[PDB]
């Protein structure tokens, strides 16, 4: 059960759930498995919170496993387009997709938690059939693997090489060791 | 009574009614008591945005303060409108003793 | 669950759903496999819009994996029918049916973001039963491959016989390569 | 979920479905499969228009693969009964049911989208139990063949034997073979 | 889902639902397999326009494939022990419980649509369990029988003799067959 | 999807659901298997009629093939509990469930259609374990049995003898013969 | 379908709930098996009862088959910590937690209906691993039958040593014998 | 379902649910297995309430069984961040994952239940694989029971040593065993 807040606005009090609440603060929640459906959602939020104001900046909380790597491509370019910079937030983990998100934030207004996690991973996929659909269809997830080292190697600012020697196999970095790799920034410890 | 510039009433009318029996005499009219009844009803309503223009309400009070407070204030002559008229009778509130009485219910639970 | 966002007009403060909103803007929201229940959907918010000002062009993001084609076909056919022009955006991805219906989009308004994949295929079905009902249920599925691949043609602009040859089996199309095959017109990789 | 649309009137802003808001123009949607349940629906909603308006002529977009034919002779039986005119409209595809609801609107109302597909077949059902039994559901699913077939030759204005020469096996008609054939009188290709 | 209906009255405008605003005008809508829990709902239905308006006409309209017997029973005991006059209109079908409500229906009053088909067979049970309890059973079902079969005849006016012989198994009626049987009093081809 | 009925008085228009504006006239309906979840709210109108008023009469509607025996004392136990007379109607059917709390009713307020069908019939139980718990199981539902048949005897006005014989199997009744028997007061042709 | 009912106020009339109308009168239903979501609602009446008026009583009606522990000691321990007292009351029957609640109310004010069951057993549970685990969980379990019983015999009054005796197996006692026992303090055969 | 309350305050009364009622009051409920999307809901609430007042301190109610880690850090974090100090109470039970948020709280502003349970273990998981991959995840659960080890004795004030020894296995600490550990300050009886 989602619970209702009130806000005391100038005409009157209005209640609103917590999610909205939050979404007038220009602050977006990502949360569970990465889909079509879901995805479609937060590009609503930026395109809505654009119109207000592009020049205030939006803030994404990414705590998911991962997800269809088509869905999330459309949430990084909306990101990309979008005039404002999104400020990302990593809570609780970042898989593959959450990551490449949470890394496809603004430069310097990247953050994780202390005690989050984070995980990259090359795609996944498969395919069944003749031998002739089969090299087309891996055709594809290579070149994918390949477009999704080179934005990954842009925003760490590490050599592509290098993203693939470690995106190989499953990888976990600590919230500390991401500041390294150049997934994020900075580390939102406590409120100062 | 209402806000000033509408159809439902004047609150200048007040005075027409203590001058009947002043028989129109302003002099010793200033001297007189007042008296006010279901003034509850004239408070505002809940979370208005002010956008109604509240005239039976908030309006009546913005108008009466003065009054209270003592000014010299317009009557017709004798049951007529607020108009360019010429004749009009000047009589002051400074000393006319007003008291408001009402049934405001409902403020046992704000107390 | 979808966010309610609040709209500030003359008459007063209104509360509309993050779906609801952007219809008012007249963008509509093509998500997940075509069927006919979301596709009477869609028929209706075109023919609304087309009431309230048949002038301004409307816009549809196009991200699902594809569907039935019967379904597909109302919503090409309403959006030929009508007189506003439908402004097709491709986000995620498009297969055969959302690549059908992006290509259908009006000429110049044709949309994609720079990490979309879109796909193109013929269609796919069966039938169990007796050989002579094989034989009619057979000869519709080739002129609804047929059909399709002339409509295909005439928004494209390629030649017949080059979208057989390419739609025999599943082919994938990168956001720049739709540009050159004529599926798309453009691609919005930052806002200008 | 439905997006819900603002109608402005003298009285004020109302908020209506998208459904709801077409109903009021006078449009009912069939969409589905037929069943008990929503062809009651149709049917309040014809008799609801009928005492708005008795004079102004109805619409129904069909878009539905058939069903139970009980619940189709509800539909058609009303309207035929009330005064004003149904209009049918073919948008996706018409399957025997919702073909001879097609068939069943206003002489010279009826229409088509160009890429709709219309199929027409036989009632088909079965019995299990006793061949005394098997007998009589025989003779009443035979019964309805020919009353169905006698109403398809009435509005289509085909001969009978025609008609059930052609019914004998699923047979799909597009929608210029369908006004040949006479299921419906115009095709709505583009607005005049 | 249902399509939402405004009333203009006098009071203002009222939103109401598609089956409600035609319970206000004493329609009643038995639709599905009759059970204890939707037979409840119309008897409340029935009760609550009883108060309204004694005098005025109500009107039941039947498309269900059958269902308990105790179940409509309830219905049949509510219809006769309220003054106004139920009316019985059968849409679609109406098989052995939805004939028995058909033709308990107000003297004159019954009707039916020229295609609808009316079914009716004699009670279908069952029990499990030791040789006792079978023969308690089996004299329920058979008193049962006989009881239906005798108001049947009521209202129909066919002798007890002819009803159990033809209700021995499943007999389809169709519209004009089952006015000289009894069962309902016209057939509404047109508004006139 | 229950309808929607407008109730119009001077102060104003207000819509309830149809199950809603019949509580409003102390009209409660009683259906389906009896259960601890819909027994409770039962007794929560019960209760809710009760501080309204406790000197009008409420009327229970009946129609379910019994069900859980717990569960049904709770409403049984309540109507004799609250002062208002609670008068029992029988549509459709009445099982030895819905039968107990029918006749339970108050005394010449017990009503039942015409072609309503009455059956009763002894608790049913079971329990799977040590010989032990099964003498503690079996002797409560005895003492279950003997409880139940004192209280429909002496409602109905019938011998606990006469009663036990009777309730060892199942035995359908009509209102006709619910009316001689006990278990009902009159029968409600018509208006 | 829970009914909704009207309450007149001096602002004017309001639609209430048929559990909420009564939690209003300071009324709580315990029904079902007893669990942690349904725990903390009751957990959050009671706290919201404490706050309108502490010193006025609150009535717990129980009837329940039992169910976790531990989320109803968290009951018991609410009880005990607000300062109004809580009445118990007994409706059908009242297992082993349900009994444990119904004696833990208030000394004075614990009743129980006439025709209500109540039934006490030892707690029962189980675990599946390694021997070593098998004495910690074994342990655990036996410090809680030894908790439980030691609060029983505060609230009834008897014996320890008695407690365990009947709490070795199940015990079925009813409303009279409870009396005596000391589960409840008096029976409630009438208002008056 | 919850029951709604009405709050009696001057401006209107406003129905909330007695969950929503509760978080006007600084008042969370953590209830039920872990997981990212109710823990996502509580950082929500959290945040909100610090717009508020920073200075007034959140309360939170722990019965949960435990859950995921990853989750639970995404609380933990939140806590610590926030300004206000969050006062931790156990009511029914806290398991290994509810155990560390309760020991979270602020210090001196732990509590718990006399009845309470609570009980801490290392943290299980599982994968399947390739032996490579298995050395990845093995070595990635090892560090998070380390870290996990060391923010408990920070928090308990128990030495790194004995946090290990005792969570090797499930240890069932009572309320008062609680205290002497330090996972909470005090114990709530009875109001003073």
């Amino acid at each position: 059960l989602v619970p209702m807040v009130i806000e005391q606005t100038s005409r009157g009090e209005r209640s609103f759930d917590i999610y909205s609440r939050l979404l007038k603060e220009r602050v977006i929640f990502l949360t569970g498995q990465v889909e079509d459906h879901m995805a479609n959602l937060i590009v609503a939020q930026m395109l809505f919170l654009e119109a207000e104001n592009p020049e205030k900046d939006i803030y994404l909380y990414i705590n998911s496993p991962g997800g269809v790597i088509t869905a999330g491509m459309s949430i990084y370019d909306t990101m990309q387009f979008i005039k404002p910079d999104v400020s990302t937030i990593c809570m609780g983990q970042a898989a593959s997709m959450g990551a490449f998100l949470l890394t496809a934030g603004a430069k310097g207004k990247r953050f994780c938690l202390p005690n989050s996690r984070v995980m990259i991973h090359q795609p996944l996929g498969g395919y069944q059939g003749q031998a002739t659909d089969i090299e087309i269809h891996a055709r594809e997830i290579l070149k994918v693997k390949g477009r999704m080292n080179e934005l990954m190697a842009l925003h760490t600012g590490q050599s592509l090489e290098q993203i693939e020697r470690d995106t190989e196999r499953d990888r976990f970095l600590s919230a500390p060791e991401a500041v390294e790799y150049g997934l994020v920034d900075s580390i939102l410890t406590h409120r100062n | 009574l209402t806000e000033a510039g509408y159809v439902g009433e004047d609150v200048e009318n007040i005075i027409q009614k203590l001058l009947q029996k002043s028989d129109y005499d302003v002099q010793k009219a200033q001297r007189g008591i007042v008296y006010i009844d279901e003034i509850d009803k004239i408070s505002r309503k809940s979370d208005n945005p002010s956008i109604t223009r509240d005239v039976s309400g908030e309006g009546v009070q913005q108008a009466l303060l003065k009054l209270i407070e003592g000014t010299v204030a317009a009557v017709p002559p004798q049951g007529g409108r607020k108009h360019p008229q010429q004749e009009f009778l000047q009589v002051d509130t400074s000393k006319i003793l007003f008291i408001c009485g009402g049934a405001f219910a409902g403020l046992d639970k704000v107390i």
